[PDB]
RNA sequence: UAUCUACUUUAUUCCUCCCUGUACGAAAGGACAAGAGAAAUAAGGCCUACUUCACAAAGCGCCUUCUAAAUGAUAUCAUCUCAACUUAAUACCCACACCCAAGAACAGGGUU
């Protein structure tokens, strides 16, 4: 037989390993908020050509945005929750081009995992997150693992490219799918356009600008639409587009650590070019 | 959306217009690689047995949002050269004729009222 | 393509399936424990929950006489269901039915349900007991807890 | 060392190997010198191949 | 108590999160701007920015004919007839190059949506544009204007007629036949008022909202 | 600055032949002064619409947008449309039969 | 009424504008490039609005789209040299039962 978390526990035992598992859940979220207080790696300045962390965000949905030339912006929220890094691989153990960093996020219930994803992150000392996402990486930017990364990793006018699975449509046919409707070949060349399961699949949307971070919810309001349902996992790294590959001048090179108390951050960054809620009505002249 | 062979409310005081006929006036060809105008675009136009260049003034399919919606194709005729054939115009006119790019100051100078 | 649709599409029409569920409702506020299959009794207990809300609108309601006249095929049961089953909830505020699965229908095997409403006349179900307090498992985890407390 | 081979008279420039990708239009054709580029084992690893029997045995 | 419309979700799978947010922001908005009660028969006038003029504003007249959209991005669209011709604006009622929304004439028609008035005589859509706005009381429930309006001739915008409109501003007798009226009455659908699981109750939501408005103030 | 004094230098400047200009008021949102002024001839009314446009690229205003001069194929018409201000160069005969001086002081008075 | 083979997720263009009415020409004439725009198509998404509609799916809607020189031998000059010398892919992906934005079945995600 197989069995589940639940199954020999009496009624008096149940919401006890709730309030139990829940509360080290809640203690060892609280236990990494002092990265810098703890013994973190040596933080090196920002040189031209290095790369730095991204997120994993839930897709919130999304609202407009008016900027100060009266147009709209659709804007999709992301929601960044309990995001954390999770192991850091050199390029060597890699055998990769690049260093590699592990980051997960949206804490998940540890009565569903395997055991050695348990053991994974029993030994970091954090609840397990739902997914990990891999980052290529220079050795400058390497938090150690087990660090909290933040909304304000990102800043407004910054552009950023969002992976998720797109919203699947399963299995759908010709005039759908690719939106259409030899004889001497005698057969149907491979990558034919053909009924089969749509969506459900990791796409990329790159270059979005990012126009108001809100530190307090650890919302990024980013330009237009990104891949997934809302609620989704997204992973949000810096954009690779080669007109936007200079710009980490400003950015917080290895991550934004709060900890660190040097010029605290408001309820929320603009962009220049956002009107904000609470200005006065705009007028072009 | 004013496509191919779609009948058209002119609005001018022009002679062609104005002067009644069997035929409602409809567009022909849209200059544009799709054939679908919107508010500022020329089109071809039947009139009396003669083809006409047009420019389309406010549809009925919605646009944005601040932006107004007609109850008709309301259309001003105009010349070859781009100088309009009428005199006045009486229905109101969109100010989203300034930002695009084409012959609009001819027609602003006309317009009794602005939408 | 069918996110979000939350309706079971039943019978041979959407008003069809308003009157199976009609009659499943009209059975179990008559019977007080129906077995019908699966999915047809768990759109019902959708149902079936509402309509005690409405029940608890009052006799004098009139929204609630229409809604009643409208749900209950069987004109004697409308007195019950403002007489018997909503003054037997008038304490909690949800969960008026308990559904359970029956071994499946003989017939054409069908995956089974029975829909109950709680605190009947009926003879009870033989419900899903969680384990005993005294296990071994259960007793190592209230040692557990009692140092837990302990630490206060 | 075979990034140090040595091939006789112009093959560098005009001896061509093909490869298709199965896909249509996805005919690749490489000179000696470019694919030597690409990595330094595959023209002795080609040429060897090609030398074996043509059967099971040549995996 | 008035809650406006844009502030009470859909329902949807959607975070509660997201709402807060957005209300945040709408009522960060409210400070500046105020937004009036006023229902889908009211007549507004609304001084807009002009995007095209260099600080120029301007102002339309008209009878909101829609509520539609929730949220930070939610609409009214009015619609006037002048110079002989119908003209519709969707209006923003967030969009920060509004300055003012006047309600003229606070009023309640018989339906949630006069669409229809695209078909009605133009009698019945047309205003005057320097019209006064007129005094209602402080404290009164608000005039439901009841007017069956009377209809241009058949080929409408959309059937009408068909029940799944609901429409009760339309004198029928003077405009359709008993014939095509017992046709309209096949689509009825009676069952559909009847069923309690497409009941979408807003009542402890507009609790959670009127303390998100009690506490932003 | 670019005001309208300075297209007054710039039409006198070139010697214009024929200065209308209307303060458009503000409700009617199109702009606050519509010049219209005539001239000799095609070459006459082009190289004052490429002198104007010259010397307002030139002039100042690098923020402000470029202006596209308006009907540069026909002959008797040309227009070129700034922030404030859009002037009407044309022929006086067209003026005639275009009566633009009336309409933007009888906007609703007129024929 | 599909048995077998094969197969079923490998950014362009137009117009405008500027640079510039400069370069170049001597006058007529008149650039490139790069930039900003607006469009359109294709590709990939998405639902905040609008529209068909309404716990969602859509488009008519929105978002994104990255051989030529010098030098110089044969043939002491020269000569672009089937003469020699020198010079001009990143991204993506990677660990029972119930509900599901996952789904034909199987699979997948969630169940604190
Ligand atoms: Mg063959
Ligand atoms: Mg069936
Ligand atoms: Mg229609």
């Amino acid at each position: 037989s197989g069995t589940w978390w639940d199954e020999h526990l009496s009624e008096e035992n149940v919401p006890f390993i709730k309030q139990l598992v829940s509360d080290e859940d809640k203690a060892q979220l609280a236990s990494k908020l002092c990265p810098l207080k703890d013994e973190p790696w040596p933080i090196h300045p920002w040189e031209p050509g290095s790369f730095r962390v991204g997120l994993i965000a839930l897709k919130l949905g999304m609202m407009p945005l008016w900027t100060k030339d009266g147009q709209k912006h659709v804007v999709t929220l992301l929601q960044v929750q309990d995001c954390h890094v999770l192991k850091y691989t050199s390029k060597e153990n890699c055998n990769g081009k690049m260093a590699t960093l592990s980051v997960g996020g949206k804490t998940v219930s540890r009565f569903r995992k395997a055991t050695s994803i348990l053991e994974f992150y029993r030994e970091l000392g954090l609840p397990p997150k739902q997914t990990v996402k891999i980052f290529n990486i220079t050795d400058n930017a390497a938090i150690k693992p087990g660090t909290p990364l933040y909304a304000a990793h990102f800043r407004p006018g910054q552009y950023v490219d969002v992976t998720a699975k797109t919203i699947g449509k399963g299995f759908q046919g010709v005039m759908k799918r690719w939106g259409f409707k030899t004889g001497d070949i005698g057969r149907v060349w491979p990558g034919t356009k053909m009924p089969g399961k749509m969506g459900n699949i990791y796409r990329t949307e790159y270059g979005l600008k990012v126009w108001r971070i809100n530190t307090k919810h650890n919302i990024i309001y980013v330009n237009g639409s990104v891949p997934g349902h809302k609620n989704c996992l997204v992973k949000v790294k810096d954009s690779k587009l080669p007109a936007y590959k200079d710009l980490g001048k400003n950015l917080p090179f290895p991550t934004y650590f709060p900890d660190g108390d040097e010029e605290e951050l408001p309820e929320d960054l603009y962009d220049e070019n956002v009107c904000q809620p609470g200005a006065p009505s705009i007028t072009f002249a | 959306a004013i496509q191919k062979m779609t009948r058209v409310r002119v609005v001018d005081n022009s002679a062609l217009g104005n002067s009644p006929y069997h035929r409602a006036p409809r567009c022909i060809h849209v200059y544009k690689k799709n054939g679908v105008g919107k508010v500022g675009d020329q089109i071809l136009l039947a009139i009396k047995g003669q083809k006409k260049k047009a420019l389309i003034v406010g549809h009925c399919m919605p646009g944005p949002r601040m932006t107004p919606r007609f109850d008709s194709n309301n259309v001003v005729l105009i010349e070859d050269n781009g100088n309009p054939v009428g005199t006045r115009i009486k229905t109101p006119i969109p100010t989203s004729l300034r930002k695009r790019e084409g012959e609009y100051s001819k027609v602003l100078a006309i317009a009794q009222n602005f939408v | 393509i069918s996110h979000g649709r939350v309706f079971r599409r039943m019978g041979l029409g959407p008003e069809s399936r308003i009157h199976l569920l009609r009659n499943l409702l009209t059975g179990l506020v008559r019977h007080e424990r129906i077995e019908a299959p699966w999915a047809r009794v768990d759109e019902m207990r959708g149902y079936a929950e509402k309509l005690i809300d409405y029940g608890k609108l009052g006799d004098t309601n009139e929204r609630a006489m229409r809604m009643a006249d409208f749900w209950l095929t069987e004109k004697d049961l409308i007195p019950k269901l403002f007489q018997v089953l909503a003054p037997r909830y008038k304490d909690q505020t949800g969960g008026y039915t308990r559904m359970l699965q029956i071994p499946n229908r003989s017939l054409d095997r069908a995956k089974m349900a029975v829909i109950e409403y709680k605190g009947n006349c009926l003879p009870p179900l033989p419900l899903p007991r969680r384990d005993s307090h005294l296990t071994l498992l259960n007793q190592l985890l209230q040692g557990l807890r009692q140092d837990l407390r302990q630490s206060q | 060392n075979t990034r140090h081979i040595a091939f006789s008279g112009n093959k560098w420039e005009q001896k061509v190997y093909s490869s298709h990708t199965g896909y249509p239009g996805g005919f690749r054709q490489v000179t000696a010198a470019q694919l030597h580029l690409r990595d330094p084992v595959a023209i002795v690893k080609l040429a060897i191949y090609g030398m074996l029997p043509k059967n099971l045995h040549r995996r | 108590r008035f809650l406006s419309p844009e502030f009470i979700p859909r329902r949807g799978r959607t975070d509660p999160l997201k709402f807060q947010i957005e209300r945040k922001d709408m009522l960060e908005r409210r400070k500046v701007l105020h937004i009036p009660e006023f229902y889908v028969g009211s007549i507004l006038r609304v001084t807009t920015a002009d995007p095209y003029a260099s600080g120029k504003i301007s102002q339309f007249l008209g009878i909101c004919i829609q509520r539609s959209g929730r949220g930070l991005g939610a609409t009214f669209i009015l619609r006037n007839v002048i110079e002989g011709q119908g003209v519709e604006i969707c209006f923003e009622l967030y969009n920060p190059r509004v300055q003012e929304i006047q309600v003229v004439k606070l009023e309640k028609r018989l339906d949630d949506s006069l669409l229809y008035l695209r078909d009605a005589l133009p009698e019945y859509s047309t205003f005057d544009v320097n019209m006064k706005p007129v005094v209602q009381e402080p404290n009164q429930k608000v005039p439901v204007n009841e007017l069956k309006v009377k209809m241009k001739p058949k080929p409408w915008s959309k059937r009408w007629e068909r029940p799944n409109f609901n429409i009760k501003g339309i004198r029928f007798d003077l405009c359709l036949t008993e014939q095509q009226m017992k046709e309209a009455q096949k689509w009825n659908q009676p069952w559909l008022e009847f069923d309690m699981m497409r009941e979408y109750d807003t009542s402890k939501i507009e609790a959670a909202i009127w303390k998100e408005i009690e506490a932003s103030k | 600055k670019f005001d309208i004094d300075m297209m007054v230098s710039l039409l006198r400047q070139e010697n214009a032949r024929d200065i209308c200009v209307i303060q458009v008021p503000p409700e009617m949102r199109y702009t606050d002064y519509f010049v219209i002024v005539s001239g000799t001839s095609t070459r006459h009314l082009h190289a004052m619409a490429f002198y104007v446009v010259k010397m307002y690229k030139h002039l100042k205003c690098k923020r402000d947008p470029h202006v596209k001069i308006e009907g540069k194929d026909t002959d008797d018409w040309l227009c070129v449309d700034f922030g404030s201000m859009v002037i009407h160069l044309m022929l006086p005969e067209t003026r005639e039969i275009y009566e633009l001086e009336k309409l933007w002081t009888l906007r609703s008075y007129d024929d």
